[PDB]
RNA sequence: AGAGGGCGUGAAACCGUUAAGAGGUAAACGGGUGGGGUCCGCGCAGUCCGCCCGGAGGAUUCAACCCGGCGGCGGGUCCGGCCGUGUCGGCGGCCCGGCGGAUCUUUCCCGCGCGGGGGACCGUCCCCCGACCGGCGACCGGCCGCCGCCGGGCGCAUUUCCA
RNA sequence: ACCCACCCGACCCGUCUUGAAACACGGACCAAGGAGUCUAACACGUGCGCGAGUCGGGGGCUCGCACGAAAGCCGCCGUGG
RNA sequence: GGAGCGUCGGGCCCAUACCCGGCCGUCGCCGGCAGUCGAGAGUGGACGGGAGCGGCGGGGGCGGCGCGCGCGCGCGCCCGCCCCCGGAGCCCCGCGGACGCUACGCCGCGACGAGUAGGAGGGCCGCUGCGGUGAGCCUUGAAGCCUAGGGCGCGGGCCCGGG
């Protein structure tokens, strides 16, 4: 009876050591690999200008995927039609932001909430310190804080995506499963904007903090994250 | 060298003055107990700024300290000597007041029963 | 005034009816006097059925 | 500030039963157990009954718990009820059953068992099957209730035919002004 | 128990539950039943229909008694008898069919809603329906007239 | 059963007293005096109860057979130890866990004779320690 | 009489005084500190206790062990007997087992086709023993194991008490 | 928690009102009193008992009622609803 | 030579808003706990013959389904064992189970919290009387009254000291 069944207990105890071994090891080659890409990604839309100014030409890169909004503006007194939008994008505290695939449906919904938000084109590094610094699962709907990979595993494993490595991978390239892993995190409660803001009320092209203001979102994302 | 409770926290508490009745510093016919204000127009009752405060819920206590005394025990009003041998098994979280209404003969009774049991007595030096 | 769905229902509460109201406390006592002047009256026919004719 | 509406966040469902009695409740305290240490949801449908009001767990008809085992394949089973178990007058054989109950009416209970039936407590059922296999789950028609005759599109409102409360039905209690075509109109 | 009611919560409220834009009056919309044509017409006319309005014929000096006509299905007939009549037959082997006299047991008309068990009878009875009539025959019975 | 008179008593019986935000209970044969389910002495078939010795010096347990409750003359069974505490607690311990009885309890019943131990401490003593008594 | 003839208790408004404190934006109020008072808890070191251990002093009988007695628990062999559930056998209680029935019979009896009582019949409730099974907190008796108490044994590298 | 000081805050409550610190009314102060009741009828909800039934009244049988003008029982158990 | 007006910089100031943390409550979680292994769980266990360093010689996949804390192993001596928790000594224990379990109890995670009229829930809030119950309290002083005394409660209120 006894010996028996305590080398089987241990047995069992070392094959869950070696899948961890092995799972670690998993994540490890695939942030590798991204890390990798990443890089490919940078140096080859240099390379293609570069090449265009070569000749007497230009390259017009890709119009951007994905964009971060953060909603510059509080919950009284909003239009009908903006308070449900608003409340489509997740943003429904002052402060609040989120991911953003774009397309001629989902831009157009941020024109009809232009000056209730501000928003445009995240850097790696802003989707990085969103997500490790305020990465929060959703996990049963209670919104919880992205501890470890075994909570994004949990619920996002079933995409390929084990890890926060993978996560922000999808995320940034905007992946098939964007909609899964963008979702599963909980909007990102930022603080307010130190050092200030220009102007709550009006555009970011006349002065204001409103509307695209572009690749500028990622100086907003710094002093808010 | 008196009975020391089991565990002695810090008890920290959120309000230490009494909420008073609005407008019972100025009347004689209204006391200090609190009451809400149910006044159309009410200063108080709809939250302006410089005026007497509200109770609610948010000021409770802690729940570790909530009934805590000073001294770290929990009253229990004991009535007769009986009645102690209940603490026994508490001693260092609980403590016993005893009655007003108990006469000064069996005060006395009680007290020097708590004084074996190790039941800490919070009016015992009274009535004599 | 009648507020949506309901019998629309007479009671008889017009006349001064509390001025005739009429209490059964008597009734427990009353069954008793009825009880006892029954007993009397079968030990007066004395061996004649109690019932009646 | 955030916008939700806080309006149907409280819902309203019961938890335990309203019932102090305590035969009920010590049924309750093992079908929670049950219920969340089983993987059964025999067991949660069971618990949630035990819960409910009177209205709400209807009688259980002898016919009508007849036929529903008549049906093809559920034969040789256990039929549960978390209602009452009644009579019915108007059938006459009375297959050998097996039953649960929480009550069985004198006359039933006696033609059940003449039968050769087995009658369960819900104790002896769990004991029986914690896990609820090989149950037949019934219930009480809900809206037997001659209450629901007077619920609905109101009476005198067109394609209504929803009981009016009145006093006392005949001649000349209501049947006028609103129901005739002779008298006024008609709905 | 005035101790469970309302009034013991409202304590210390001005209005006592009645509003203060509007109050509590005495009879605001009229005594009882006012306006049943005016002022109160549409609660008349969307929960009683046919409220007012005479109809059909009077009677005069009614008395409830000529008309008493106490009803029974063959739903449940064999319940007015005891189980061991409906049992000694499907029994028995003579073909004799128990009688069932159901003005003993207080209804005077025999109507026909329901399945009878293929069981003879002889139901006697004030009065029948044709389809009561009809499936006690089936049943392989009779019907009797009583006075 | 033992649950079924539970719910009949929990909150009724006269052994019980709520007041100052405890509760307790005053039944015999309950350590602990808490108005519980495990800690209860008229309920359950097997019962333990530590009282103290009437004569002062010691500790009474007080076991309930099986044998027939019914039968309350017949069916509690006391038994004095006025041994040297470390001891008592033993038997004490024994009486429990070795005759498998109410093994929930024990640790409770320990305590119990412990604390009542402790009350035959001595009362002199503790009258000494608190007043210094020097130099008036 | 700090119960004095409208006198038990003797609140508040209001007044007198005594003590303390303040004082040109009517007072009063909320929040926040400070100062002073009133008492209350101390300490004439509060270094607070409790386990276990090591050493150092002092003192009673043990524990460990057997032996004798008592009491308790738990157990299976269900061993032997009482106990009761489901089933089967006795048709055995059935008339020495009663009620109920629109089941039957007026072969019966009694009273006047009906009433009462028998007599069949059915439904229900009780005796006899055997067998199987849930051996069920429903109990006893022996045997076993374990526990506890008392007394016997054990006098001291032990087991206690105390500092 | 008694008093005083100082900084900041701070208009008088009740009420009707779209709007009350109002040049809108009521209010010198204190004590005691003081306003959603009971009956009937309906409806829905909930709890319990029994369930094709259910029912209790009214009446009666059991006691001088200490507690009783209760409690119990009734081929009335169902005339009847 | 602005403390004015028009255009613009840095910098700093603070709301009950935003962020982090504490504490109270409410809502939600098919929430957990009536006593068990187990953290992307992706099995466990008979039992029979045949055998053994064999294994299941499958993707630059970057990997999840299979591999390097053992499967067989050290001991008794190629054969036997691979044994029992009344004792593995324990990070898991399926033999028994809280310090915890008033199961109307206890515990854990999230989220949220303006409010007239109005609605509902809970009040170990409060008053007076009745059935029960506290081997309650009381001339060794009840009720009430008063108190710059000590406290508890968010609060309704409450408890103690003195008079
Ligand atoms: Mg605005
Ligand atoms: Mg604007
Ligand atoms: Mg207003
Ligand atoms: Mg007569
Ligand atoms: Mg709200
Ligand atoms: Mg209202
Ligand atoms: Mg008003
Ligand atoms: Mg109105
Ligand atoms: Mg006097
Ligand atoms: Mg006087
Ligand atoms: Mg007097
Ligand atoms: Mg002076
Ligand atoms: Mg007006
Ligand atoms: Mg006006
Ligand atoms: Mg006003
Ligand atoms: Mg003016
Ligand atoms: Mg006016
Ligand atoms: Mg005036
Ligand atoms: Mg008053
Ligand atoms: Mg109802
Ligand atoms: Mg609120
Ligand atoms: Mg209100």
């Amino acid at each position: 009876n006894f010996a028996e069944l305590k080398i089987k207990r241990l047995r069992k105890k070392f094959a869950q050591k070696m899948l961890r071994k092995a799972r670690r090891k998993l994540i490890y080659e695939k942030a590798k690999h991204y890390h990798k890409e990443y890089r490919q990604m940078y140096r080859t839309e240099i390379r293609m200008a570069r090449m265009a100014r070569k000749a007497g030409n230009f390259y017009v890169p890709a119009e951007p995927k994905l964009a971060f909004v953060i909603r510059i503006r509080g919950i009284n007194g909003v239009s009908p039609k903006v308070r449900k939008v608003l409340q489509l994008l997740r943003l429904r505290q002052i402060f609040n932001g989120t991911f953003v695939k774009l397309n001629k449906a989902s831009i157009n919904m941020l024109r009809i909430v232009e000056p209730y938000i501000a928003w445009g084109y995240p850097n790696l590094k802003s989707v990085n310190e969103l997500i490790y610094k305020r990465g929060y699962g959703k996990i049963n709907k209670k919104r919880i804080a992205l501890t470890d990979n075994a909570l994004i595993a949990r619920s996002l494993g079933k995409y390929g995506i084990i890890c926060m490595e993978d996560l922000i991978h999808e995320i940034y390239t905007v992946g098939k499963r964007f909609k899964e892993a963008n979702n599963f995190l909980w909007p990102f409660k930022l603080s307010s904007p130190r050092g200030g803001m220009k102007k709550k009320t009006t555009h970011f092209v006349e002065g204001e903090d409103a509307g695209n203001r572009e690749d500028q979102i990622n100086r907003l994302i710094r002093r808010m994250n | 060298a008196a009975l020391r409770p089991l565990v002695k926290p810090k008890i920290v508490k959120k309000r230490t003055k009494k909420f008073i009745r609005h407008q019972s510093d100025r009347y004689v016919k209204i006391k200090r107990n609190w009451r809400k204000p149910r006044g159309i127009d009410n200063r108080v009752r709809r939250r302006f700024k410089g005026q007497i405060l509200m109770p609610n819920i948010g000021y409770g206590s802690n729940k570790k300290t909530k009934h805590m005394l000073p001294s770290g025990f929990r009253k229990f009003l004991v009535h007769n000597v009986k009645e102690l041998e209940v603490l026994l098994m508490c001693n260092k979280s609980y403590c016993a007041e005893i009655a007003h209404n108990v006469s000064s003969k069996n005060r006395k009774a009680i007290v020097e029963r708590a004084a074996q049991l190790a039941i800490r007595v919070t009016n015992p030096n009274a009535r004599l | 005034a009648p507020s949506r769905n309901g019998m629309i229902l007479k009671p008889h509460f017009h006349k001064d009816w509390q001025r005739r109201v009429a209490t059964w406390f008597n009734q427990p006592a009353r069954k008793i006097r009825r009880r006892k002047a029954r007993q009397a009256r079968a030990r007066r026919i004395a061996p004649r059925p109690a019932s009646g004719p | 500030g955030v916008d939700i509406r806080h309006n149907k966040d409280r819902k309203v469902r019961r938890k335990e039963p309203k019932s102090q009695d305590i035969y009920l409740r010590l049924l309750v305290k093992l079908y929670r157990f049950l219920a969340r240490r089983t993987n059964s949801t025999f067991n949660q449908v069971v618990l949630k009954r035990l819960f409910m009001s009177r209205t709400n767990r209807p009688p259980l008809s002898l016919s009508r718990m007849i036929r529903k085992m008549k049906l093809p394949g559920r034969e040789g089973k256990t039929a549960v009820v978390v209602g009452t178990i009644t009579d019915d007058v108007r059938v006459q054989e009375v297959p050998k059953l097996k039953v649960c109950a929480l009550r069985v009416s004198s006359r039933a209970r006696s033609r059940i068992l003449k039968a050769g039936g087995k009658i369960l407590t819900f104790d002896q059922l769990a004991l029986d099957s914690p896990k609820g296999c090989g149950t037949v789950l019934l219930s009480g028609p809900r809206k037997g209730r001659e209450v629901y005759r007077h619920f609905g599109k109101a009476p005198g409102t067109p394609h209504s035919h929803t009981k009016p409360y009145v006093r006392s039905k005949g001649r000349k209690f209501e049947r006028a002004r609103g129901r005739r075509a002779s008298r006024g109109y008609k709905n | 128990p005035s101790r469970l009611r309302k009034t013991r919560k409202l304590r210390g409220h001005v209005s006592h539950g009645h509003g203060r834009i509007g109050k509590h009056r005495k009879h605001p919309g009229g005594r009882g039943n006012a306006g049943g044509m005016h002022h109160h017409r549409i609660n008349f006319d969307k929960y009683h229909p046919g409220y007012f309005g005479k109809v059909g014929m009077r009677h005069y000096h009614l008395k409830r008694n000529q008309s008493f006509c106490p009803t029974v299905n063959l739903d449940k007939l064999w319940t007015l008898v005891s189980e061991q009549t409906r049992v000694n037959a499907a029994k028995n082997k003579t073909g004799a069919a128990p009688i069932i006299d159901v003005v003993r047991s207080g209804y005077y008309k025999v109507l026909g809603k329901g399945k009878l068990p293929k069981q003879p009878v002889i139901v006697k009875a004030k009065f029948f329906s044709r389809r009561a009539e009809e499936k006690i025959k089936g049943v392989g019975g009779a019907c009797v007239l009583v006075a | 059963s033992a649950h079924l008179q539970w719910m009949v008593v929990r909150n009724c019986s006269s052994f019980l007293i709520k007041r100052n935000k405890q509760t307790y209970s005053t039944e015999p044969n309950n350590l602990k005096a808490r108005n519980s389910f495990r800690y209860n002495g008229l309920i359950h078939r097997k019962t333990v109860g530590v009282e103290p010795a009437a004569d002062g010096k010691g500790v009474v347990v007080v076991m309930k057979r099986r044998s027939g409750q019914r039968k309350p003359a017949t069916s509690y069974v006391r038994t004095t130890i006025n041994k040297n505490a470390r001891a008592t607690l033993s038997s004490i311990r024994h009486m429990i866990r070795k005759n498998k009885y109410h093994p929930d309890l024990r640790m409770a019943a320990i305590r119990r004779a412990s604390a009542i131990l402790r009350s035959q401490k001595p009362v002199m003593v503790k009258r000494k320690r608190t007043r210094p008594t020097k130099s008036s």
